[PDB]
RNA sequence: UUACCACGGAGUGAUUCAUGACUGGGGUGAAGUCGUAACAAGGUAGCCGUAGGGGAACCUGCGGCUGGAUC
RNA sequence: GAAAGACCAAGGGUUCCUGCGCAACGUUAAUCGACGCAGGGUUAGUCGGUUCCUAAGGCGAGGCUGAAAAGCGUAGUCGAUGGGAAACAGGUUAAUAUUCCUGUACUUCUGGUUACUGCGAUGGAGGGACGGAGAAGGCUAGGCCAGCUUGGCGUUGGUUGUCCAAGUUUAAGGUGGUAGGCUGAAAUCUUAGGUAAAUCCGGGGUUUCAAGGCCGAGAGCUGAUGACGAGUCGUCUAGAUGACGAAGUGGUUGAUGCCAUGCUUCCAAGAAAAGCUUCUAAGCUUCAGGUAACCAGGAACCGUACCCCAAACCGACACAGGUGGUCGGGUAGAGAAUACCAAGGCGCUUGAGAGAACUCGGGUGAAGGAACUAGGCAAAAUGGCACCGUAACUUCGGGAGAAGGUGCGCCGGCUAGGGUGAAGGAUUUACUCCGUAAGCUCUGGCUGGUCGAAGAUACCAGGCCGCUGCGACUGUUUAUUAAAAACACAGCACUCUGCAAACACGAAAGUGGACGUAUAGGGUGUGACGCCUGCCCGGUGCCGGAAGGUUAAUUGAUGG
RNA sequence: CUUGUCGGGUAAGUUCCGACCUGCACGAAUGGCGUAACGAUGGCGGCGCUGUCUCCACCCGAGACUCAGUGAAAUUGAAA
RNA sequence: CAUGCUUGAGGUUCUAACUCUGGUCCGUAAUCCGGAUCGAGGACAGUGUAUGGUGGGCAGUUUGACUGGGGCGGUCUCCU
């Protein structure tokens, strides 16, 4: 549930936790961990390319399968852990021949539950099969793009899409930010939505807790001087007397920035 | 006060080195303008 | 010499009277100005609660009542 | 004296010790010196490197890219600040010692002999292997007290005794498996897995048992009839030498050190690889290789002097500066604060006078008490523990140590508790359970007496309150005149981006974003919280539209 | 304009607090108006305390002064 | 009007050029790179060259003189 802490600090006030009782508070599975390293938003030019990164606690990466390409082998649900990676919760299935391994947790699964993938597999959540034999009009996520690369498509907290038209070759399906796709019908999707979706209810609370997730300071354009940013300048405090624009020079309340025109027959209708 | 000069014998090789110079040709610009001159040292 | 103790001191609260620049409504006044909201179906039927709006009576939406005329 | 004492690392490079010197160097003289000349001085299987392994990162055969130079990167191989074998005590020099000597240990390798055998990796499994905070213990170092041994009988009243001083030490290792922590165990039948194989790991079924297995400080015993030990004696010359050599035990307290890489808990979810154990493939199989016991031998190379919080390093100086880590005693004390001392070190490389104005750093001050000044600047003041008591307002936490008040030294009387711990008792007979008189040690209660001007007596150690502006708060900033009302911030909104994402660095390959996926990522503004955020789309941007008008390279009818 | 005017605080207040509205030239995310807690932040007022002051006096160390040793600096056309 | 051989634009489709920061095989002991083969897209995308638009992201520069100091204002040629 979510927890709000009392104001005994002022940075106490503000707080409010998503506490989950039901994850696995002992070590992860050792043999699907390996190490990443930070990178401080430096490309291999040494260069800062995204910046307002840096800091931040030691990960572990998990090795999560987003290809679920086991069909035909039932599946047990061992345990649900906590990713430092994702939003989400992941889940530790244990195949009917060993072969323990990571995929991310759907919404009510917790402790038991079958999860086959493949066809003719049953139309229960956490299953996994190919979008020609998905019902028209489920809710569906972890959406393949190409056929063999994994799932691309809604992988965060409490995401899901609708497979709303089936025509052809192709699959028409509703993605959560009001657009209108076609996928081809041989990818993979799993059924239901995303665990942990009550991750959007938090309040971080103070200025400590965003360095804690590696995230450095923004500093606003109209506060700098002239040599470092478009809006910088001016005597006493200015409102960037031109029209708001990138660092680099380019407009930002609300003009285009799609050129790819190779992909854009997937693209049914925009999200506008 | 702090100054700034902090002595390390092992990053003023791995700067400044002889076979820091030799890697790249602008460093052996370097070494063959100084053999010309007549330097003694040639390299810290 | 000790104990008790009146007056008197110090600090910080409660309560109650009078008064206060300036402000908010109410009542009473006379042949003043602007409209016509109600009483007849009062000329958009009126009231009740609530919300927004408007020089003002008031108007409009939502739910309710008849203490509404013709039929 | 939590250093101005010792010791590592970095840095320096002979400054170290001894003879002979004083020109220059040393802010003065110098017989002295970190100064001049000349000799000497650094001893390792176990310390630190090297060798083995990898992190960030570097280089990078082929490769991809690029006017050239070159950029990126695969196989690979470099790179500690981390992982990975093993030693202590005593003696000795002018200068070295965990290195030499004495005593007692430990690790690893080589070559033989015997006995018995399935050996084999670059590949599979296991292990190595790890966060913040917090709390109960157990223990040890260390500290005190008592007893003991040796010596003493005090220039001035007393001091043969509930008197004074000193010493009362001893390691690694071996044995021991304890306080404590973790974990069910065995047999048998199998197998959509671990890229191939596997007796190993993982998965499944059946039977049996309620007990094994793994870590683990420390005590005790032994090392050790030895070393050490005030001192006594003999020889040589106020000093060297050889021999001998007393006591060397009990009780309390007790770490920030060890058990502990443990246990509990929380979110921000907490290195790799090798050494190590095991399985097998290609291969051998009566050579190879492996496991035990005994015998013999080895452990190379480099650094070891000296300073090291400084006169030897970084600051031009023998310069109030800076410089990572370890140890850290007594009496008071909460304490690593503070004060007086210990071990140990030093009096800071110009002195002597005299006692003017004035300057610097301080002490006390009549009567006033902010009248000073731009401004209570500076100074004065407050200051501890226990108990009583405490307002508006509030986001119900706070405000709050609000404000204010009372007690406190020393010596007796009576009295209540805790820890440790003989004797005894129990059975699991022994590194065990209960429990213990005295002794030692730690907490209290109510009752007198007494001295001073004053008992939190020194050092140490909050001044408080009432109205307002700004910023919600903790944080950050102009190294060297500005610390703020400026920046950040949690929260809020707009907008872009469907993944080969938008965006950024790159002539490019590529890289970040991200091993992320719209509850996500970028940009922009505002800036906790409460109540709210009104009207204008004419200008300039952005978004959508496609009918019409204007419109580029290109083409080339017509005319001359 | 301006030390606007009225009230409070003082013996006396160009600053302060509360109002008025004539806003030279406030105003709603270059956010408007409030707000407990917080601040080496700005303004004003009290209690205590005092050498801040009337108005300075005495005392103690380190210099200044003298003697011995060593021994600079900026400056400077020439100077009766 | 019918057909014929051409020809500008439009739409649909196909696969064989091209593309894949998709799968599995080999080089190989290799998340690079090649070759093979499946799958997807497809004459589009993308690159060269020519051309219109946008473009303080960046660049090289310009922004007069007189003048009772400069600036502001005025004046700057011709006739009485
Ligand atoms: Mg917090
Ligand atoms: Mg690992
Ligand atoms: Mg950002
Ligand atoms: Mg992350
Ligand atoms: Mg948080
Ligand atoms: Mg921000
Ligand atoms: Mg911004
Ligand atoms: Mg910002
Ligand atoms: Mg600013
Ligand atoms: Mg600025
Ligand atoms: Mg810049
Ligand atoms: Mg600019
Ligand atoms: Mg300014
Ligand atoms: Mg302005
Ligand atoms: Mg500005
Ligand atoms: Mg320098
Ligand atoms: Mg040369
Ligand atoms: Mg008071
Ligand atoms: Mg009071
Ligand atoms: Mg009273
Ligand atoms: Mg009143
Ligand atoms: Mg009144
Ligand atoms: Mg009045
Ligand atoms: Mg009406
Ligand atoms: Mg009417
Ligand atoms: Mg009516
Ligand atoms: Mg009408
Ligand atoms: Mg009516
Ligand atoms: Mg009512
Ligand atoms: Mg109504
Ligand atoms: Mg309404
Ligand atoms: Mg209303
Ligand atoms: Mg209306
Ligand atoms: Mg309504
Ligand atoms: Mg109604
Ligand atoms: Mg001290
Ligand atoms: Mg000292
Ligand atoms: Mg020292
Ligand atoms: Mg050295
Ligand atoms: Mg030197
Ligand atoms: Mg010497
Ligand atoms: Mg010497
Ligand atoms: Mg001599
Ligand atoms: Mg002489
Ligand atoms: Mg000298
Ligand atoms: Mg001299
Ligand atoms: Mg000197
Ligand atoms: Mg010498
Ligand atoms: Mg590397
Ligand atoms: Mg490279
Ligand atoms: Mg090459
Ligand atoms: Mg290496
Ligand atoms: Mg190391
Ligand atoms: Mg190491
Ligand atoms: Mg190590
Ligand atoms: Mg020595
Ligand atoms: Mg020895
Ligand atoms: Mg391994
Ligand atoms: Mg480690
Ligand atoms: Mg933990
Ligand atoms: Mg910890
Ligand atoms: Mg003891
Ligand atoms: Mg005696
Ligand atoms: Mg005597
Ligand atoms: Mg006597
Ligand atoms: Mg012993
Ligand atoms: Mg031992
Ligand atoms: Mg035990
Ligand atoms: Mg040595
Ligand atoms: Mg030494
Ligand atoms: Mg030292
Ligand atoms: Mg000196
Ligand atoms: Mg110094
Ligand atoms: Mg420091
Ligand atoms: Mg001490
Ligand atoms: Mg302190
Ligand atoms: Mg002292
Ligand atoms: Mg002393
Ligand atoms: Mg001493
Ligand atoms: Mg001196
Ligand atoms: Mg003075
Ligand atoms: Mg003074
Ligand atoms: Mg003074
Ligand atoms: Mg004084
Ligand atoms: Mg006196
Ligand atoms: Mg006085
Ligand atoms: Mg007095
Ligand atoms: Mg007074
Ligand atoms: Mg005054
Ligand atoms: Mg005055
Ligand atoms: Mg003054
Ligand atoms: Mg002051
Ligand atoms: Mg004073
Ligand atoms: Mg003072
Ligand atoms: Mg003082
Ligand atoms: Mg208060
Ligand atoms: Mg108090
Ligand atoms: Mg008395
Ligand atoms: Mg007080
Ligand atoms: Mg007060
Ligand atoms: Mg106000
Ligand atoms: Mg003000
Ligand atoms: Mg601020
Ligand atoms: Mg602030
Ligand atoms: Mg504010
Ligand atoms: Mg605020
Ligand atoms: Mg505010
Ligand atoms: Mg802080
Ligand atoms: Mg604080
Ligand atoms: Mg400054
Ligand atoms: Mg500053
Ligand atoms: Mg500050
Ligand atoms: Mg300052
Ligand atoms: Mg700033
Ligand atoms: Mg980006
Ligand atoms: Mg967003
Ligand atoms: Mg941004
Ligand atoms: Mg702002
Ligand atoms: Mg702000
Ligand atoms: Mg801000
Ligand atoms: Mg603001
Ligand atoms: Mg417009
Ligand atoms: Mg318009
Ligand atoms: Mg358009
Ligand atoms: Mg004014
Ligand atoms: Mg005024
Ligand atoms: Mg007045
Ligand atoms: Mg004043
Ligand atoms: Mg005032
Ligand atoms: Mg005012
Ligand atoms: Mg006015
Ligand atoms: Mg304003
Ligand atoms: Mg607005
Ligand atoms: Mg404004
Ligand atoms: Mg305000
Ligand atoms: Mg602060
Ligand atoms: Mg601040
Ligand atoms: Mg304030
Ligand atoms: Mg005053
Ligand atoms: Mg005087
Ligand atoms: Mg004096
Ligand atoms: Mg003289
Ligand atoms: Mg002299
Ligand atoms: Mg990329
Ligand atoms: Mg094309
Ligand atoms: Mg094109
Ligand atoms: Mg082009
Ligand atoms: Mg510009
Ligand atoms: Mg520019
Ligand atoms: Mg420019
Ligand atoms: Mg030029
Ligand atoms: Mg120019
Ligand atoms: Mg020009
Ligand atoms: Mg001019
Ligand atoms: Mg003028
Ligand atoms: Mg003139
Ligand atoms: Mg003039
Ligand atoms: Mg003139
Ligand atoms: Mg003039």
């Amino acid at each position: 549930a979510i927890v709000k802490c009392k104001p005994t600090s002022a940075g106490r006030r503000f707080v409010v936790k998503v506490v989950n009782q039901e994850l696995h508070k002992g070590a992860p599975y050792a043999p699907l961990l390996e190490k990443k390293s930070k990178s401080g938003g430096r490309n291999n030019n040494g260069r800062i390319t995204t910046r307002h990164i840096g800091g931040g606690h030691k990960q572990h990466y998990r090795l999560v399968d987003f290809r679920r390409n086991k069909d035909g082998i039932p599946a047990i649900v061992e345990r649900v852990e906590y990713d430092p990676n994702r939003t989400a919760h992941i889940a530790l299935l244990k195949y009917a021949d060993g072969e323990r391994r990571y995929i991310i947790a759907p919404k009510g699964v917790a402790a038991g539950d079958q999860l086959i993938s493949g066809i003719g597999a049953p139309i229960k959540a956490g299953n996994s099969m190919p979008l020609r034999n998905i019902p028209v009009g489920s809710t569906v996520h972890g959406i393949e793009l190409k056929p063999g690369k994994g799932a691309q498509i809604a992988r965060s907290a409490g995401a899901s899409a609708q497979l709303v038209a089936r025509e052809g070759a192709y699959v028409t399906l509703r993605l959560r930010s009001g657009e209108m796709r076609k996928v081809l019908a041989e990818c993979r999707a799993t059924l239901g939505e995303v665990s942990n979706s009550e991750h959007s209810l938090r309040s971080l609370g103070k200025a400590g807790a965003t360095r804690w997730r590696g995230v450095r300071p923004t500093v606003r354009g109209v506060a700098m001087n002239p040599v470092d940013h478009p809006h910088g300048g001016g005597e006493g405090r200015t409102s960037a007397g031109r029209h708001p624009v990138s660092p680099w020079g380019l407009q930002t309340k609300g003009k285009k920035t799609r050129s790819n025109k190779r992909t854009d027959n997937m693209i049914v209708r925009r999200r506008k | 006060m702090k100054r700034t000069f902090q002595p390390s014998t092992l990053k003023r090789a791995r700067v400044h080195g002889f076979r820091a110079r030799m890697a790249t040709k602008n460093g052996r610009q370097v070494l063959s303008r100084r053999r010309a001159k007549g330097r003694k040292r040639l390299t810290v």
